[PDB]
């Protein structure tokens, strides 16, 4: 969620999507810990039995049979931690969560209320605002001619500069906002 | 001073004289189809000693 | 809202009901059906002479 | 520790639901307690037979005060 | 009725010498008074019609569409002055104008006593909505938009005037109590049968009819907010009265000519609900609404049973109601955004709550909540079309799941889900909205409290 | 009590059994109806005498109103326009009235059916016969004149009905 | 109430009690600095399932993407801390 993507991804970076994957699954049909960790063991060292194949072709040949002995043996209900996308609390906060403009149209008699609070929010928007065209400028140096190739975004590199488009990471609204 | 307001706000009479204008002459019209007034064989009523019509 | 809430019955339910309950209590008292099949007299009405 | 929550503008939602049960009270107020007046000190006529010779004004064939009104 | 038709007449002038800054006021509340004075209207009788002159007359069917053309001069008004600032005083003076207009051409049109002056009055209220939709729309479409409101009439209402003045010719009247005294049958001839057509088919293409209903998207979409609340409110229901004051002479051939237009009824009401499920313009999904409302109207006019002509007369009420409050709940996001497209504004429940609560109200309303004056008149026309046919439950059936539906995907799409990120210009809701949407829904509502009142005369 | 005529709204003598107490133990529904009584019976009853003594001091009067009868549609010519719209109007008022009979009948049938509860099937039969009949003569009148309905309708339809049952009548003659 | 306002030090702690407990890694021989790779000489496999034994300890799921970075225990305290918005 955090990393900008590659392009592709590697052989190894498949068969350890695949491990974990099956780990989970297993997980998902031995319920029982001790149970799980004696099938555990016996699936890693079914990984690592060819781990040593310097013949690429038959590597992804072993990979691809055993995607499809995972997707036979998947368990169909499998075990979702509560806030991943297919969790019972996914976006249950999503309703809560208020983006931060929407303070800018507070009445004076609400903004009465949580004077030091505004002034630090108006400091914030000062920092943001001086800042923003030394940010566009370092992006239009790093940039190569032909545009960027990933969506990966570069540091601060001078002395008091910040990294580029930051504002709206930095000012999430929380993952428990209310 | 009552000038500047008037010359303001005299425009407020406009549609309560209208109104009092119209119910005049829904009056009138009625005036001028009193050809059966208390003639029907279902409300035909003889005079009080007072009154001279049924209804206006 | 409130003038409509008392608007006088010209639409005359109230009579009719009472209406209905006067004719209900003869036709009970005296024994004859509630209601008729005709609501025009036959003897005010003039058949076709002839129906072949 | 006590944190800030956002939200959105809840003042001006507030006073128009104030304003709202302001001025409809204001009119209703005085028409339930009119209502209730009339009802407890000017009831609601009795029907009774028309006596011989007499011409009943159109609004006399109504029961309800204000209906006859 | 001159009491009530001489006041607007004096709204005129009243707003052409006001101060420039004072139109808006004076117009919003002497139009109050004037639907205030027009609520006298509803006392009526039981056995005929209040027959004011030997030109104006009232019925209970007539009275109820009087008071909602009166009421919805007011909050068209109110939805007018906020995209209007902009605007000359005398472009202002001439918006209002034409508004006052429509109001007298339609007062006059639901009393007038003889059908060539209901006719020519039916006719007039086309040119104040041609003017204003194809002068103060905002799109380049609303040009073709008036040429498909104006023709789509015209073709219909064109053969009528000659019906009409065929019919003066034979009876000698065209009075509506003279014609309904002194009704004879309708034989079962080809010059009866275009006869039928002619008196049929203006107000059939008002209504409108499932395939004569093109000239409907267009017009409701392209228009400035005034125009489309009058449009769906009260001038699509011209064809219903219409219709309802016609049919007294059509007698017994609509026994069979009604079937094609009951089919065309049933069918297009499927079609057009289906078509709101898959709409990305949200004034294009509230349009097709109404033509499923109005094809329900229609099969219940032409069925020409009691219980048939309250339903129709009850959701013609209900649904001006209803649509009004959701062409101005689509409009105040479209002022925020600039947008029509549904996708683009969501989760708009977190930012804006009382809006979110209109729109939870309407979009109620919309799918016929019982005891709702809509569920009212839904099942009215249900039971009687149930009574005409046992098989019919089938299709309204299916209509009242679709409905529902779309219904509530309108209102999921755009207060659920979360917010769009980059729509930063969302401001709250101006006292000036809130008091538009109260005024739409209370009414309905205390209307259900005493449901006579919109039942017609049957 | 006295508001309704009790020959036009009819109810049975009303007899209901006295306690027989077989127990030692006391009964909370006797205690619960002594506290109700005293509790909200007595302030309500209150407030009535009070109002109705309000009411005593102003007391004033409505009337029924009465329509003579006035020539039916069978009576009227062909053309004669003000003696239709007088039947049409006579026509209408016995149209509604007959509505409320048979609102009536059908009042007294749902009490019956309420009052007599297990036993409805057989106790409501005299009911069931009343409104059998009144329903059966208002059909006969009213149903399928359709919306636009007039006395002229309504009059084509009896002679219609007439006019069969004379056939019907003279070809059983016949057998 | 609900869970206590988790802290820096405490993810800090629970991650290193995890370590600790792995088999495959020497206690003493442990910092919070030390690479997986490099310091511990582990290979992607035990990354993937030390990964799997952070989500078990803090009740969610960290993405492949992400988690195929973290290479110390300081790298995956300052992930969690950054996804569960603690600040002391
Ligand atoms: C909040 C705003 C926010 C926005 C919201 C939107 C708002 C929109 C509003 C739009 C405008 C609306 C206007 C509509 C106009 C309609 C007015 C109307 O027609 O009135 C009708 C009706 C009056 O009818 P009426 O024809 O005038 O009366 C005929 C008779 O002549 C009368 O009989 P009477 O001779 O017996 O006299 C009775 C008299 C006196 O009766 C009594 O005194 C007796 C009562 C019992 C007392 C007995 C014991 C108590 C005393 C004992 C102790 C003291 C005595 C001893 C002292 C010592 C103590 C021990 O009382 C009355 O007169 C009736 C009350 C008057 C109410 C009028 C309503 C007007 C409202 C208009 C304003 C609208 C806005 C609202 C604002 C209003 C202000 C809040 O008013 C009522 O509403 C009555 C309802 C109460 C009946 C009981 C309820 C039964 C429940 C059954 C259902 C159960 C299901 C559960 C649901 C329950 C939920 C309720
Ligand atoms: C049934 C209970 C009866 C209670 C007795 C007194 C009731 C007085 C109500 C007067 C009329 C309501 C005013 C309409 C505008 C809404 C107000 C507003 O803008 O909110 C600001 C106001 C300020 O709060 P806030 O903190 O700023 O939060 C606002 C946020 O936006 C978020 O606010 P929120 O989340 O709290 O939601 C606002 C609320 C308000 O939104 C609404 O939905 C209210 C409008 C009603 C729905 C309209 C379409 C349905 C068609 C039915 C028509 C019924 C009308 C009957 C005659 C009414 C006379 C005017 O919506 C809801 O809470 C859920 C709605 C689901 C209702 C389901 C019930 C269906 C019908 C069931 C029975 C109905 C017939 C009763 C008799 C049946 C036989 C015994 O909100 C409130 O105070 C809460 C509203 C109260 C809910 C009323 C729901 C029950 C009443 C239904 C009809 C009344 C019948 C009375 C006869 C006696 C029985
Ligand atoms: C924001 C907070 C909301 C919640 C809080 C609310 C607090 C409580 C308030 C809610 C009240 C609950 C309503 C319960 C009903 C009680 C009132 C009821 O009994 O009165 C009805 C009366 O209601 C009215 O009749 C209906 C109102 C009329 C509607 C017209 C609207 C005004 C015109 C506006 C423009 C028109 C646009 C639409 C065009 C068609 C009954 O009529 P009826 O049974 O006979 O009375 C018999 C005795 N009479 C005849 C002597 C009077
Ligand atoms: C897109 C939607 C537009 C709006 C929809 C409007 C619907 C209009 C449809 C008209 C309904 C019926 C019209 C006439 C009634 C019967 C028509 C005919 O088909 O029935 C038979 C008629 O028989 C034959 O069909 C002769 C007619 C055949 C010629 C008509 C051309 C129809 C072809 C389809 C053309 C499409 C027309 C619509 C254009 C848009 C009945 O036999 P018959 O008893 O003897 O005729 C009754 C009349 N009599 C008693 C005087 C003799
Ligand atoms: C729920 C039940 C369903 C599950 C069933 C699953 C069945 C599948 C079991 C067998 C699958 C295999 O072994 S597939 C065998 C695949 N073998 C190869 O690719 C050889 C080349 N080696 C490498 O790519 C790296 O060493 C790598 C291995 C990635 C380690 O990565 P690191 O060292 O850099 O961390
Ligand atoms: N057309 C109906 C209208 C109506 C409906 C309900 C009523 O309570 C009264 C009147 C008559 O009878």
């Amino acid at each position: 969620a955090f990393s900008a993507p590659a392009a592709y991804l590697t052989h190894q970076q498949k068969v350890l999507r695949l491990y974990k994957r099956a780990l989970r699954h297993l997980e998902s049909w031995c319920v029982h810990r001790d149970k799980y960790r004696y099938f555990a063991c016996l699936m890693r060292a079914r990984f690592d039995e060819h781990k040593n194949e310097k013949d690429m072709v038959k590597a992804t040949q072993l990979l691809r049979q055993a995607e499809e002995e995972f997707w036979y043996g998947q368990h169909p209900q499998p075990y979702i931690f509560p806030e991943s996308p297919g969790g019972t609390s996914y976006e249950r906060y999503e309703c809560y969560k208020v983006p931060e403009w929407c303070l800018d149209d507070w009445h004076p008699s609400e903004k009465a209320m949580y004077p030091d609070y505004f002034a630090k929010r108006e400091q914030w928007k000062r920092l943001r605002r001086e800042s923003w065209e030394r940010e566009v400028k370092q992006l239009q140096e790093e940039t190569p001619p032909g545009g960027p190739r990933t969506e990966a975004l570069p540091p601060a590199r001078k002395e008091g500069d910040l990294p580029p488009l930051w504002w709206h990471i930095v000012t999430r609204p929380r993952e428990r906002p209310m | 001073n009552v000038l500047q307001i008037v010359r303001d706000h005299w425009v407020h009479i406009l549609v309560p004289v209208g109104f009092v204008f119209g119910c005049y002459l829904d009056r009138r019209s009625d005036e001028k189809l009193t050809a059966f007034r208390n003639k029907s064989l279902l409300f035909k009523r003889e005079l009080r000693p007072n009154e001279e019509v049924t209804w206006k | 809202s409130t003038f409509v809430a008392y608007l006088p019955d010209y639409r005359m339910q109230e009579w009719a009901r009472r209406e209905a309950e006067r004719l209900v209590k003869y036709r009970e008292a005296n024994g004859l059906p509630l209601m008729e099949s005709n609501c025009f007299d036959p003897n005010k009405i003039q058949l076709p002479e002839d129906e072949d | 520790k006590r944190l800030f929550i956002i939200k959105p503008s809840g003042f001006y939602d507030r006073r128009f639901l104030k304003l709202m049960r302001f001025y409809i009270l204001l009119t209703g107020i005085p028409v339930a307690i009119g209502i209730t007046l009339v009802n407890v000190f000017i009831g609601e006529a009795e029907l009774a037979d028309i006596p011989e010779g007499y011409v009943p004004e159109h609004w006399e064939y109504f029961k309800h005060p204000i209906s006859r009104w | 009725m001159l009491k009530i038709i001489i006041p607007t007449t004096m709204l005129l002038p009243m707003t052409w010498m006001s101060k420039h800054n004072m139109i808006w006021i004076n117009a919003t509340v002497h139009s109050l008074l004037i639907s205030l004075i027009s609520l006298s209207l509803l006392n009526q009788l039981g056995e005929n019609s209040l027959n004011f002159s030997l030109t104006f007359f009232s019925d209970s069917l007539s009275a109820p569409l009087l008071v909602l053309t009166t009421w919805l001069l007011p909050l068209m008004l109110m939805a007018s002055q906020s995209h209007l600032s902009k605007e000359t005083t005398t472009r202002k003076k001439l918006y209002i104008t034409m508004l006052i207009l429509l109001q007298l051409f339609l007062i006059m049109t639901f009393t007038a006593t003889e059908l060539i002056l209901f006719y020519i009055l039916f006719e007039a209220t086309l040119v104040p909505t041609l003017i204003i939709i194809t002068r103060w729309g905002n799109q380049t479409e609303r040009l073709n938009a008036g040429l498909y409101f104006l023709f789509y009439t015209l073709a219909g209402s064109l053969p009528l005037l000659v019906a009409l003045v065929y019919i003066q010719n034979t009876t000698g009247s065209l009075n509506f109590l003279i014609i309904h005294y002194w009704s004879h049958p309708l034989s079962n001839s080809w010059s009866n049968i275009f006869m039928w057509l002619a008196c049929i088919m203006a107000f059939m293409v008002k209504m409108p009819l499932y395939g004569l209903h093109l000239w409907l998207p267009k017009a409701h979409v392209e228009a400035p907010i005034a125009g489309s609340m009058v449009l769906a409110a009260v001038l699509l229901k011209l064809g219903g009265y219409g219709m309802m004051r016609i049919t007294t002479i059509l007698n017994p051939l609509t026994n069979y000519m009604a079937y094609p237009f009951l089919m065309l009824s049933m069918w297009g009401m499927i079609m057009t609900s289906s078509i709101c499920l898959r709409q990305t313009d949200l004034k294009s999904l509230i349009a097709y609404s109404s033509v499923s409302h109005m094809a329900l109207v229609i099969v219940a006019i032409m069925i020409q049973t009691p219980w048939s002509f309250m339903g129709a007369t009850a959701l013609m009420i209900a649904h001006g109601l209803t649509s009004s409050m959701l062409f101005c709940l689509a409009n105040t996001n479209y002022e925020r955004v600039h947008s029509r497209t549904m996708i683009l504004a969501r989760g708009l429940q977190t930012l804006l709550p009382l809006m979110a609560t209109w729109w939870l109200v309407a979009s109620l309303t919309n799918l016929a909540l019982p005891p709702s004056i809509n569920l009212i008149g839904e099942l009215f026309i249900i039971t009687a079309s149930f009574s005409w046919s046992n098989i019919t439950i089938i299709l309204m059936g299916m209509n009242m799941m679709i409905t529902a539906l779309y219904s509530l995907y309108m209102l999921i799409t755009t207060q659920r889900g979360k917010y769009t990120h980059h729509i930063n210009n969302i401001k709250p809701s101006f006292t000036r909205e809130n008091a538009l949407m109260a005024l739409h829904i209370l009414p309905l509502l205390l209307l259900t409290l005493n449901p006579k009142m919109i039942l017609g005369p049957l | 009590p006295d508001s309704w005529d009790k020959d036009v709204y009819p109810e049975p003598p009303r007899r209901t059994p006295a306690p027989a107490p077989q127990t030692s133990l006391p009964n909370p529904v006797t205690y619960l109806t002594k506290i109700f009584d005293l509790l909200v019976d007595r302030p309500v009853t209150l407030a009535r005498e009070f109002i109705e003594q309000q009411h005593a001091k102003n007391r004033y009067y409505y009337y029924h109103r009465e329509f003579r009868r006035v020539p039916d549609i069978t009576e009227c010519e062909e053309k004669d326009i003000l003696c239709m719209f007088e039947a049409e109007m006579q026509w209408r008022r016995d149209y509604k009235v007959d509505q409320e009979i048979v609102n009536i009948i059908q009042e007294r049938l749902k009490a019956c059916q309420q009052r007599e509860g297990e036993s409805y099937r057989q106790n409501c039969a005299k009911e069931l016969e009343q409104f059998t009949q009144v329903s059966k003569a208002f059909q006969d009148r009213y149903s399928d004149l359709g919306a636009h309905y007039s006395a002229r309708k309504c009059l084509a339809k009896q002679k219609q009905r007439m006019l069969a049952e004379r056939k019907a009548a003279k070809e059983a003659a016949a057998a | 109430s609900d869970a206590p306002p988790l802290t820096l030090e405490a993810i800090k702690d629970r991650v290193l009690y995890v370590l600790k407990l792995y088999d495959k890694i020497d206690p003493e021989k442990l910092s919070v600095n030390s690479h997986f790779m490099k310091d511990l000489g582990l290979d992607s496999l035990d990354q993937v399932e030390i990964i799997m034994a952070m989500e078990d300890e803090f009740g969610f799921e960290i993405p492949d993407i992400d988690a195929e970075k973290l290479m110390c225990p300081q790298e995956i305290v300052d992930y969690i801390a950054d996804k569960k918005d603690v600040y002391e």
